[PDB]
């Protein structure tokens, strides 16, 4: 019964219809990341940014968007390992939650939540955020230049993990991209499941998430039957 | 620990 820590990146939701928030391209939905994902871009033109996420939140809840095979396998993995499992995601979508996972740590926030520019308090939110809402309100999404959420619990799980699995994460966004090193530093067996290479991993597989993830999860679960 | 969200 190994302790397992899984870190997921935008890639896993790609097959579900949620266009990967590129960064090497610098364009997220035809928008500059510095313009829609930095505290500066916001203060500069809040209306536009608000509109940008309103559109992201909207699309997130459309019929054609649902968890894929990779999300589901991760729910099966949690079902099996219970308290020895921890899922950390850099994603702001709720596909892991819809698949069946619980206690998912959203280090970069959640698209279906918001917070007030003054108190910071958080409250659920599924619709659009209009110029007429207050405790002012902004997306509960960690922008570049801001501090990730749950870092204390994440770092604790990393020091405790027997197996650290990084799924479809681009070795480009830190601190998340540095987790593999931490895990490896504490003796964990590191695994990388990605569409493509570019990511200290002892075991690695490449190909569509909905194919690679379920396969690895099955191998692992069977392996410790 | 870890620092702010950032891109290499
Ligand atoms: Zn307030």
């Amino acid at each position: 019964k190994p302790r397992v820590l899984v870190l997921t990146g935008a890639g896993i939701s790609a097959e579900s219809g949620i266009r990967t928030f590129r960064a090497a391209d610098g364009l997220w939905e035809e928008h500059r990341v510095e313009d829609v994902a930095t505290p500066e871009g916001f203060d500069r033109d809040p209306e536009l940014v608000q509109a940008f996420y309103n559109a992201r939140r909207r699309q997130l809840q459309q019929p054609e968007i649902q968890p894929n095979a990779a999300h589901l396998a991760l729910a099966k993995l949690q079902d099996a390992l219970g308290d020895r499992f921890l899922l950390v995601t850099q994603n702001i979508d709720n596909l892991h939650e819809r698949a069946g996972n619980t206690n998912v740590i959203h280090m970069h926030g959640e698209l279906l939540k918001v917070r007030c520019s003054q108190s910071g308090q958080v409250l659920d939110w599924t619709g659009d955020v209009t110029p007429e809402d207050k405790c002012p309100l902004r997306p509960h999404v960690v922008w570049f230049g801001e501090m990730p959420l749950g870092m204390d619990e994440i770092y604790m799980a990393l020091s405790m993990a027997d197996i650290f699995i990084a799924i479809g994460t681009s070795g480009h966004v830190y601190p998340a991209a540095g987790f593999v090193h931490e895990a490896k530093l504490h003796g964990a067996h590191t695994v990388e499941l990605n569409l493509e290479p570019s990511q200290e991993f002892a075991e690695k597989y490449y190909g569509p998430a909905s194919q690679v993830v379920p396969e690895f999860v099955e191998k692992l679960l069977k392996g410790l039957k | 620990k870890g620092g702010a969200k950032r891109h290499r």
